[PDB]
């Protein structure tokens, strides 16, 4: 069995890398084909932190407004959020404040949030500077990471930081 | 609206291909093919029919994962895209085997003790107005090679008279009902006037 179980959700605009993020973290793999998530899905990963066995039930939400209702229903009981934008896509970063207030509206169960700018391997196509993400995260009270699901940069660090934040609030 | 006619032909083709495997039992046992095997056979034939007709540009077939099937009460989802690049319709299709009578749970450990019927109804409510639940019955008691369809709203309407649980309501609806609407007659309201569906009334949907 296990000693803790944490519900984590991954939210953000479509084509931002939420599924790619989850698959990199879980299976240590990546595929460039874009298969958009229909509604929601989830994967279970077991980790060992603070000499304790922690199970993570990680939900991959859909980014399209069409599913924004159904996805919101699954914010229930969530303890952590990975709010993702794409550093290639400015619309995704502009949507961050809306996503954060959506977290506040639909769970606010003392849920810890991590802000992540994915696709940081795509420096040639970056439109959101790192400083902007740092500033918005500092304002909202989130920790911040720029990551790449393609190259496996700061994926494990993001998840571990979320888990650490959840553990400390106890 | 070409997509309606081509998808209806695809449905009838897939059901006719699937009829071969319906009514099969292992030599000593009463066991039939697994529900997932039947669903995948039907889906493979359907998708191969939508290919070679060039309509996959306006239609997406998404097979639910085991987790998605358990959560959504759906076995797959047909999304119909319009002339533009916008979603116009979504059919959440759940299959049943009524030749022989339980949902196996995932490793969820946080709660989820509802029927597939209630889960499908909640999924379609959450998705929105343009999402309709559709049951497809592979085989009935007697005629094990009979493939029929029932719109979820028809069962819901019959439930205001029967006052019995939704799964038993679908079972009662697939029997007790002789009026039929052909699958091409249905789905003619693909990209417009979603009132035609969900107001199909006391009637089952015939494939062959
Ligand atoms: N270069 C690069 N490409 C990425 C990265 N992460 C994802 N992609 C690509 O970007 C696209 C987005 O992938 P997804 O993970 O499916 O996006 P999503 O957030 O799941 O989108 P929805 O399921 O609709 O909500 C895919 O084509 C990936 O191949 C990344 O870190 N670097
Ligand atoms: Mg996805």
């Amino acid at each position: 069995n296990f000693d803790y179980m944490f519900k984590l959700l991954i939210i953000g605009n479509s084509s931002v890398g939420k599924t790619s993020f989850l698959f990199r973290y879980a299976d240590d793999t990546f595929t460039p084909a874009f298969v958009s998530t229909v509604g929601i899905d989830f994967k279970v990963k077991t980790v060992y932190r603070h000499e304790k066995r922690v199970k993570l039930q990680i939900w991959d939400t859909a980014g399209l407004e069409r599913y924004r209702t159904i996805t919101t229903a699954y914010y229930r009981g969530a303890m952590g959020f990975i709010l993702m934008y794409d550093i290639t896509n400015e619309e995704s970063f502009n949507a961050v404040q809306d996503w954060a207030t959506q977290i506040k509206t639909y769970s606010w169960d003392n849920a810890q949030v991590i802000l992540v700018g994915n696709k940081c391997d795509m420096e040639e196509e970056r439109v959101v500077p790192t400083e902007k993400g740092q500033l918005l995260a500092e304002q909202l009270g989130f920790d911040f990471f720029e990551a790449s699901a393609k190259e496996n940069i700061s994926v494990r660090q993001a998840f571990e930081r979320l888990v650490d934040a959840i553990c400390d609030k106890m | 609206p070409v997509v309606c006619e081509v998808v209806s032909e695809a449905i009838v083709h897939a059901a006719q291909k699937l009829k071969e495997y319906l009514g099969f039992e292992y030599p000593p046992s009463k066991l039939c093919p697994a529900a997932n095997t039947l669903n995948e056979i039907f889906l493979i034939h359907f998708i191969t029919f939508c290919q070679e007709k060039g309509v996959d540009e306006w239609l997406t077939t998404t097979k639910m994962t085991k987790h998605q099937a358990f959560l959504f009460g759906a076995d797959w989802i047909w999304t119909f895209w319009g002339s533009d690049k916008q979603i116009k319709l979504q059919l959440a299709v759940q299959t049943l085997q009524m030749s022989s009578p339980s949902n196996p749970e995932s490793r969820v450990e946080e709660s989820w003790k509802k029927s597939r019927f209630d889960k499908l109804e909640e999924f379609c409510n959450l998705i929105g107005e343009d999402c309709l639940g559709l049951f497809i019955i592979f085989g009935m008691p007697g005629k094990p090679k009979d493939i029929r369809g029932v719109v979820l709203d028809s069962v819901k309407s019959q439930m205001v008279r029967s006052h019995l649980p939704g799964g038993k309501a679908v079972a009662q609806f697939v029997l007790e009902t002789e009026d039929c609407v052909f699958i091409k007659e249905l789905l003619r309201n693909c990209l417009s006037k979603k009132d035609g569906l969900r107001e199909v009334g006391k009637v089952y949907i015939s494939i062959l």
